[PDB]
């Protein structure tokens, strides 16, 4: 029960 | 607030020392290029250069090159050789930038000079996990009640956890307002992730990233960039599952 974490997703700037 | 410049990183006792007084952020085995937690581990068609054109200014392997076009780096065997502005990530071409202790999210990474849109800021290194490894240290980072998260997705269910070993771009802060971007390039047929400025950051600012965040934890991490689009969280609305977050 992990109460913090996560993973960072590499994406391109668009907006 | 303290400040270091990236050299500082290469003498571990003196950083050790910083490290005690609050001066330098908390140690971590720096590495150069990605190690692989499990054993797992192309010329383009420029003309090349002649010297009177470097000597003019001309670039080589520039805006036009097809192996950059494709983000993917050109070898030693490059027909510019030594000339091949195309090899940043291999010859560890950094932007000039400073780690800084910053108000409420940590360390982060400043400019240390004015950065040109799309420049090369530094390799997003680390230990590259299988989903396996991912899930065996979500556990781990979660008994030691660990603030930071350094894992990065690289492709479908590899990820980079810079937490352990890495580089200063383990540093870089998140935005809703970013002013960098990761890029995925190959070199030697390997993928590896850079952040790259998306705009002309003047000197003294902070570099910082969108995240996209995945986040897993029952709670979510409130967000200090203090932009006027600010999400509220790294994550955003909903939790994603441990499976969703590692790329399955
Ligand atoms: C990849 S680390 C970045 C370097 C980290 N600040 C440090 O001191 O080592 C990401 C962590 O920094 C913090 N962080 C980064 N950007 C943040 C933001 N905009 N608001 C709040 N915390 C942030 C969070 O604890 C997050 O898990
Ligand atoms: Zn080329
Ligand atoms: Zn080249
Ligand atoms: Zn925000």
């Amino acid at each position: 029960a992990p109460s913090t974490g996560g993973v960072m997703k590499p994406h391109r700037y668009r907006p | 607030g303290p400040s270091c410049v990236m050299d500082d990183f290469r003498d571990p006792q003196r950083w050790k020392e910083c490290a005690k007084q609050g001066k330098m952020p908390c140690y971590f085995d720096l590495i150069e290029e990605n190690v692989y937690l499990t054993e797992r581990k192309m010329q383009c068609e420029c003309t090349p250069l002649s010297k009177d054109e470097r000597a003019q200014g001309e670039i080589a392997c520039g805006e036009d090159c097809l192996n950059r076009l494709l983000m993917i780096e050109c070898s030693s065997r490059c027909p510019n050789g030594d000339y091949c502005s195309n090899r940043r990530f291999q010859r560890k071409q950094h932007a000039d930038v400073e780690v800084i202790l910053t108000e409420k999210k940590g360390w982060g990474l400043r400019a240390a000079k004015d950065l040109p849109s799309n420049t090369f800021v530094l390799e997003y290194c680390g230990e590259v996990l299988d989903h396996k490894e991912f899930k065996a240290r979500v556990k781990e980072y979660a008994r030691n009640k660990n603030i930071h998260y350094y894992f990065m997705a690289l492709k479908n269910d590899e990820i980079i956890d810079a937490t352990q070993k890495g580089n200063c771009s383990r540093f870089m802060n998140h935005s809703c307002e970013p002013n960098c971007e990761t890029q995925k390039w190959t070199v030697n047929g390997q993928l590896r992730v850079g952040f790259f400025t998306t705009k002309l950051v003047p000197s003294g600012s902070e570099l910082m990233f969108d995240y996209q965040f995945q986040r897993y934890g029952k709670e979510a991490q409130k967000c200090f960039c203090g932009s006027a689009n600010c999400r509220g969280y790294l994550g955003g609305e909903n939790r994603v599952s441990i499976r969703a977050a590692g790329g399955k």
